RNA sequence: AUUGAAAAAAAUAAUAUAUAUUAUAUAUAUUAAUUAUAAAUUGAAAUAUGUUUAAUUGAAUAUAUUUUAGUAAUAGAUAAAAAUAUGUACAGUAAAAUUGUAAGGAAAACAAUAAUAACUUUCUC
RNA sequence: GAAAGAAUUAAAUUAAUAUAAUGGUAUAACUGUGCGAUAAUUGUAACACAAACGAGUGAAACAAGUACGUAAGUAUGGCA
C-alpha cells in the first residue's frame, strides 16, 4: 500500500453505472430473488391470507373512521435545534441535541387513507439463559422457533460480558426470526385463538407496553410454549422448553393506535393506559 | 382477442415458429417444448403442474388490457403519445416477448424483431440500458475520452463498430479494447441503432473518429486528429450499418486515416462520436449542411468547436484504443504517411 | 463419541438445516419461462389494481368524513365536539372475531349478556 | 465445563446459488371448541386435529356468550345449592 | 525464543534462497516468490527441518 | 416441487409402531440399479427422495369434518336472516 | 438415436467439436450440473427371481442385487457476537441515549426512535 | 391519488482503527463479503524532505515476474 487516501473522482456523465452488471463473475446472482431463473427463487404468494383479508375488509376502514380527527395539522417530533447567531463562534457549530432526549423523534401524522396503521412485521427473541452452560440448548430453542413459525431462525449470540451472571462474549445463545407477510400472520391467528386462551390467569397484553411509536410487545413463558400445537402433538419430543419474547413491529404513529389495531386481530388488553 | 389480430398490427408481433406458438397456446400440457432439441431430454423434462390453465387466464387479462390501450392509442393524434400508448398495449405481450428475449438484437431479423415497430425499440432501449450502455459509459470516464474530447454524452443511440475489410475476421468492437495496427489497417464499420421516435426520412447523422492523443512537441502536450470523417448520413432502425455501399464520396469530409502511433508515444485513444443533424421546419426532405473543407483540419481538430458551428447534438459513441507494434511501419508504408517518430521511452 | 442428549440435538439440528434434504433446482423451457413469467406479470397487475380500488374507496371514505365534518361544525357545535373526540382506548370488540375458514355449528347467536 | 457440539469444516455455499429454506409443510385442519374448521400449515404430520381449550370457549374472547371428578365419582351417592346453604354458618371466622 | 528465523531454498534449483521469520511453531511457510536466476516467480520451500504444532485435520469428510 | 425432504427420521423414530403405519401409508422412490436403462434420468435420491421431482407424503378420535359454507337460510334466500351470506358484509336496509 | 406424449432454425452464456487472424474470434450441435465427496453384523427403500392368496394385477412373504440412513448449523455478496491483522474487487454504516418486552433486576437479549421537495417506473381517479 | 425504485438532505468519525498518545479516516483509512494468499516479489532508483557525519523518511520513472479487477487500474506489507 502506497497510501490509505480514500478519495472519490468526480464523473462528466449522468448514467448511473451499475458495476455489478459490468462483471461476468456472478450470473445467478444478477437474477432477482423474485425470478423464478434465480437459485434464491421462492413462491410467496402461495394461497390467500386470512388475518390480512380480515384487516383489508372490516378493519381498515373502522380504523381510519377511529383515527379521523378535524382538521388535524401534523405534530413535529423533538429535532436538533440550530444556535441563534448571536455569537460568532456558531457559525461552524453543530446543532443543539433535541430539547428532552438526545436522539431525535419523528413527526406524527394526521392518519388519512395513505397512512392507516398496519402490522408491519413480528420478531420473536428467545435468548436462553442456561446456554451460558450448554450450547445445546440454543439449538433446541431455535428449533422450538422454527417449529411454531414456519420460518428459519437466525442465532443469537451473546454481545457482551459480565461476572455476575456468568455469560461471556461471543457464545450463541438461543435464537431469533423475524416473521413478515403471511407466516407471521398466521403466527398472530395461532397466538390469538390456541396459544393465548390456555394460558389460565391471563389478563391480557398491558396498556402500558410498548415503544412511543407503532411497537407492541410481550413474552410467554416456557410453559405457554407447549399449547403450540407443533410442540403439543409431540410431548415426548419436547422435553424441555423456553420462553420467548414477542416484538409486534406495526405502521402505527403512536402506541395507542397499534393498541386499537391489535384489538381489532382478537389481542386482549388489560392494564391502564399512558 | 386484439392479439390474434394481424389486420393493422405488425407481423412481427407474433412469433414466427409455429412449433412454440402451438406450445405456447394448447388446452392442456400434452406437448412437449420446441426449445429441447433432444428427444430424451424432451422425455425427461417436466414442466410445473397446472401452468397451461393460469397462463391462458393471465393471457386473457392482459390482452384485454392491451385492447383497452389500443382503444386509446387510435384516438390520440400526437406521435410520441401514440407510441408509448403502443408500447403500453403490447409490452406484456408473450409472443413479442419470447422474439425479443430468444433472437438476436444486434442484427435482428426483420420479420422476428422489427425495431420499426415502437414496443420492440422500447425493449431493446431497455436492453442496451441493462449493460452495453454502461459499459460504454464507464469505458469513456474511466479512458477519460468525454472531457479531453467532448464535454458530456447523454447516451440515445447503441453504436457499435466493427473492422471487416482489414483481416477478414468477424468481431464487434467492445468499447476501450486494444486493437492491433493490421487490425485497425483499413477503414471501420459502424452500427447506430436509434431506439428513440425519430424521423427517419428527415434526420440526418454525423460521425467522427477522433484521436485526442497525438503528441504536439511544440506545445509539449497532446493535439486532437481527425481520423475519420462522414457527415450526412441516413439511417432506418433496422436499415442502420453505414458501410461503403450506403455513403457516397461527398459525405466523406476526412476518408479514414489509420492508427499508426509511434514508438514511446503511449497509448492512444480512438474515440468515435455520433451526432445527430439540426432539424428544419418547413422544408420537405433531408436537409444537407455543406462543410468548409479548408477550415476544418484533421492535424489539429477542435471537436467542440466543430460541434458548435454545425450545432450537431453527439447521440452516440465507441472508443478503441490503439498503440505502437511492428506493423504500424507497414501501415504507414500501404498508406504512404512518413517513416513515423520514435520518442525516448522516459517521460522526462 | 456422542451421548443419546448430543445425538437427540443433532437430530434437531438436522430437522432445520439444509443438508441432503432440499431438490434439484426448477429448471424451465424457454416458452415454459415465458408462460410463468406472462402469469407471475398478470397476478402483479391484477393486485396492484386491488390494492388502487381499495385505496381509492378509503379515500374516497375520508373525503365523505371530511364532508361530513364540515358539516356538523356549520350547524350544531355541541354535536361536532361530541362527534370529534380522542377515541385513544377504543378497543374493537372481541365478537367481531377473525373469520376462519368454514363456519361454526352455530352460525349466529340470538342471545348476549 | 461448557457443553458444546464441536464445529466442522462450513460448508462454502458460493454466491448466487444460496437456496432459500422451503420447509415440508402439511396442510392442517383444525377445528376448534366449536365445529369452526380452520386450515392452517404445518411442519408436523397430522392432517386433522381438533381443540378442546381455545378463544371460542374462552369468556375473555366471548363476554357476551381430574381430581374434582374423582370425588364426584365416589360422592356420587349421596349427591353432595341446597347443601351450601346447609352447611355455611358465618359466625365462627 | 518466541520467533525464529528461517531459510526458504527456491525448488527452481538455482541456489537462490530467501530468508524469513516465523513464530516456532508455526506451519510449514512454502510462498511463490521471484527467483532471479532463473527469471520467474518458483515456490520456497524450508531448507531444514523443524517441529510443527500439530493441528488436527479437519474432517470435511463427515466422520461416524 | 421446491419443497425440502419430509424428515421422517425425527418425528418418527426409528422401531416404533407408529413409524411403521407411516411406512406403510407411504411409497418409496425408484432407486438406480446397474446395467438397467433409467429414461427419466438417473434416480438422485437422499433420505429417500427423488431430488428431480416433488415429493408426496400421505398421512377424541374422530375425523375432522367441516360445515358447508353455504347455508339453508341462503339456500332459501331469506333476506331477513343473519346466517344467509357468511363469506360476504351484510348491511341492514 | 432407441423409449414417453399426441422438414428444421433464427438470443446471452456455458459445454463439445472444427477452423479464421501476427484480432481470446466465428461456425455447427446441445442446454448438463448447482450443496455433493471413503468407511455402516442393526434402520428404511427399490428392482430382479421364487412361493402363496383374489392367464391377470393387487396383497403377503423369502433370497439376491443395488439404493439410501454417517442424520451437524452459513442458504446471504452475510455487514459492528466471535473467528485469517498483508493484496485486490464489490458493498454497507457505527455508537450513545431513550421507550418497551418471559425469567431480566443499574448491569444479559430483541425490537423500535430525523426529513421526502424534486426525479424514474408501475397501477389508478 | 397510491406502490416501488433511485436516492438526496440533515446528523455522525462520540463507535471502530492489532497496540500508547496525537493527527487522519463514513469519499471511509472502519465494517462485511468473493477471489486470493499474490506486491510481507527481483535489478536500477532520479528528485525531494530531513540532515554535522553515520544514519533516517516520502518517492516519480525504467526493466523482470506475480495477484485481484469487465475495465480503469491497484498492490514493492499493515491509516500514519
Ligand atoms: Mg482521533
Ligand atoms: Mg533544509
Ligand atoms: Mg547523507
Ligand atoms: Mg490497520
Ligand atoms: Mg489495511
Amino acid at each position: 500500500p502506497k497510501s490509505a487516501c480514500s478519495l472519490v473522482k468526480p464523473v462528466h456523465h449522468l448514467v448511473k453505472i451499475d458495476k455489478s452488471k459490468l462483471s461476468p463473475r456472478f450470473p445467478e446472482l444478477k437474477y432477482d430473488k423474485s425470478d423464478i431463473r434465480s437459485p434464491g427463487f421462492k413462491p410467496k404468494d402461495t394461497h390467500a391470507d386470512r388475518l390480512n383479508d380480515h384487516y383489508l375488509n372490516t378493519l381498515q376502514s373502522d380504523l381510519l373512521l377511529i383515527n379521523y380527527s378535524h382538521n388535524a395539522a401534523v405534530v413535529k417530533g423533538l429535532k436538533q435545534r440550530a444556535w441563534s447567531g448571536d455569537s460568532p463562534y456558531h457559525l461552524n457549530r453543530p446543532p443543539k441535541n433535541p430539547r428532552g432526549s438526545k436522539a431525535q423523534l419523528p413527526d406524527i401524522h394526521p392518519i388519512k387513507w395513505s397512512n392507516i396503521p398496519g402490522l408491519e412485521s413480528v420478531v420473536i427473541n428467545c435468548f436462553v439463559r442456561e446456554a451460558r452452560e450448554n450450547q445445546l440448548l440454543a439449538i433446541t430453542a431455535a428449533l422450538q422457533l422454527q417449529q411454531i413459525t414456519g420460518c428459519k431462525p437466525h442465532p443469537i449470540f451473546s454481545k457482551n460480558d459480565v461476572p455476575t451472571w456468568k455469560l461471556r462474549k461471543g457464545h450463541q445463545m438461543g435464537a431469533k426470526v423475524e416473521l413478515k407477510g403471511k407466516e407471521m400472520s398466521q403466527f398472530l391467528s395461532t397466538l390469538t385463538e390456541i396459544v393465548l386462551p390456555r394460558i389460565r390467569e391471563y389478563k391480557g397484553i398491558s396498556n402500558q407496553s410498548g415503544n412511543r411509536f407503532g411497537g407492541i410487545s410481550f413474552g410467554l413463558t416456557a410453559e405457554d410454549i407447549k399449547f403450540f400445537p407443533e410442540i403439543d402433538a409431540n410431548q415426548d419430543s419436547w422435553p424441555k422448553t423456553f420462553g420467548m419474547h414477542i416484538n409486534i413491529n406495526t405502521s402505527a404513529q403512536l402506541d395507542y393506535q397499534a393498541r386499537t389495531l391489535l384489538s381489532g386481530f382478537q389481542f386482549p388488553f388489560f392494564g391502564e393506559e399512558k | 382477442h386484439i392479439w390474434s389480430d394481424f389486420t393493422t398490427r405488425p407481423s412481427s408481433l407474433s412469433i414466427q415458429s409455429s412449433k412454440v406458438k402451438n406450445y405456447l397456446f394448447q388446452k392442456k400440457a400434452s406437448l412437449d417444448p420446441p426449445s429441447i432439441s433432444r428427444r430424451s431430454n424432451r422425455i425427461k423434462y417436466s414442466p410445473p403442474e397446472h401452468i397451461d390453465e393460469i397462463f391462458r387466464m393471465s393471457y386473457d387479462f392482459l390482452e384485454q388490457r392491451s385492447s383497452k390501450f389500443y382503444e386509446l392509442a387510435n384516438k390520440t393524434k400526437n406521435p410520441l403519445k401514440k407510441d408509448a400508448l403502443l408500447i403500453k398495449a403490447e409490452i406484456n405481450n408473450p409472443e413479442v416477448q419470447y422474439n425479443f428475449q430468444f433472437n438476436n438484437k444486434l442484427n435482428n431479423v426483420k420479420d422476428i424483431i422489427d425495431y420499426d415497430v415502437p414496443v420492440y425499440r422500447h425493449l431493446g432501449k431497455q436492453h442496451w440500458e441493462s449493460y452495453g450502455q454502461m459499459l460504454l459509459m464507464q469505458r469513456l470516464e474511466t479512458l477519460a475520452a468525454i472531457p479531453d474530447t467532448l464535454p458530456t454524452l447523454v447516451p440515445r443511440a447503441e453504436v457499435n463498430i466493427k473492422f471487416p475489410f482489414s483481416t477478414g475476421v468477424n468481431k464487434w468492437i467492445e468499447p476501450g479494447e486494444f486493437l492491433s495496427s493490421n487490425v485497425t489497417s483499413m477503414r471501420p464499420i459502424f452500427k447506430i441503432q436509434e431506439y428513440e421516435l425519430v424521423n427517419v426520412e428527415k434526420q440526418l447523422y454525423t460521425v467522427l473518429i477522433v484521436n485526442p492523443d497525438v503528441p504536439d512537441l511544440s506545445n509539449d502536450s497532446f493535439k486532437t486528429a481527425l481520423c475519420y470523417g462522414l457527415v450526412n448520413i441516413n439511417l432506418t432502425y433496422n436499415d442502420n450499418l453505414i458501410d461503403p455501399r450506403k455513403f457516397h464520396s461527398s459525405n466523406i469530409i476526412a476518408d479514414y486515416l489509420p492508427p499508426v502511433p509511434e514508438k514511446n508515444a503511449g497509448k492512444q485513444r480512438f474515440v468515435v462520436w455520433v451526432f445527430r443533424q439540426p432539424l428544419i421546419e418547413d422544408k420537405q426532405g433531408p436537409n444537407m449542411l455543406e462543410i468548409d473543407r479548408k477550415e476544418l483540419s484533421r492535424d489539429d481538430f477542435d471537436i467542440r468547436q466543430f460541434t458548435k458551428k454545425y450545432n450537431l447534438t453527439a447521440i452516440g459513441a465507441h472508443i478503441w484504443r490503439s498503440e505502437w507494434d511492428a506493423k504500424v511501419a507497414a501501415v504507414r508504408e500501404k498508406y504512404g504517411l512518413p517513416p513515423g517518430r520514435v520518442f525516448s521511452r522516459v517521460r522526462r | 463419541s456422542l451421548s443419546p442428549l448430543a445425538q437427540r440435538v443433532v437430530t434437531q439440528l438436522s430437522v432445520m438445516s439444509a443438508s441432503r434434504k432440499q431438490p434439484k433446482l426448477l429448471k424451465l423451457a424457454r416458452e415454459d419461462l415465458i408462460k410463468h413469467q406472462t402469469i407471475e406479470k398478470c397476478w402483479s397487475i391484477y393486485q396492484q389494481q386491488q390494492r388502487e380500488r381499495r385505496n381509492l374507496q378509503l379515500e374516497l371514505q375520508y373525503k365523505s368524513i371530511e364532508r361530513s365534518m364540515n358539516l356538523l361544525q356549520e350547524l350544531s357545535p355541541r354535536l361536532f365536539e361530541a362527534a370529534n373526540a380522542s377515541e385513544k382506548g377504543k378497543r374493537f370488540p372481541m365478537e367481531m372475531k377473525v373469520p376462519t375458514d368454514f363456519p361454526p355449528n352455530t352460525l349466529w347467536h340470538y342471545n348476549f349478556r | 465445563t461448557r457443553i458444546t457440539l464441536p464445529r466442522r469444516p462450513a460448508k462454502k455455499i458460493q454466491l448466487g446459488k444460496s437456496r432459500p429454506a422451503i420447509y415440508h409443510q402439511f396442510n392442517v385442519k383444525m377445528e376448534l371448541s366449536d365445529g369452526s374448521v380452520v386450515i392452517r400449515r404445518s411442519q408436523y404430520p397430522k392432517g386433522e386435529i381438533r381443540l378442546i381449550q381455545d378463544q371460542r370457549n374462552n369468556p375473555l374472547w366471548n363476554p357476551s356468550r381430574g381430581s374434582l371428578d374423582r370425588f364426584n365419582k365416589r360422592y356420587s351417592s349421596l349427591f353432595s345449592t341446597v347443601e351450601l346453604s346447609e352447611e355455611n354458618k358465618k359466625k365462627t371466622q | 525464543s518466541k520467533n525464529s528465523v528461517i531459510k526458504l531454498l527456491s525448488t527452481a534449483a538455482s541456489g537462490y534462497s530467501r530468508y524469513i521469520s516465523i513464530k516456532k511453531g508455526a506451519p510449514l511457510v512454502t510462498q511463490v516468490r521471484y527467483d532471479p536466476v532463473v527469471k520467474r516467480h518458483v515456490l520456497f520451500k524450508e531448507a531444514k527441518k523443524r517441529k510443527v504444532a500439530e493441528r488436527k485435520p479437519l474432517d470435511f469428510l463427515r466422520t461416524a | 416441487r421446491l419443497m425440502w425432504t419430509f424428515p421422517a427420521y425425527f418425528y418418527f423414530k426409528k422401531g416404533t409402531v407408529a413409524e411403521h403405519k407411516f411406512l406403510s401409508l407411504q411409497k418409496g422412490p425408484i432407486s438406480k440399479k446397474n446395467g438397467i436403462w433409467f429414461p427419466r434420468g438417473i434416480p438422485d435420491i437422499k433420505h429417500g427422495r427423488e431430488r428431480s421431482t416433488k415429493q408426496e407424503v400421505k398421512l377424541v378420535n374422530r375425523p375432522v369434518i367441516p360445515n358447508d359454507r353455504i347455508t339453508e337460510a341462503d339456500r332459501s334466500n331469506d333476506m331477513k336472516s343473519l346466517e344467509r351470506q357468511l363469506s360476504r358484509t351484510l348491511y341492514l336496509l
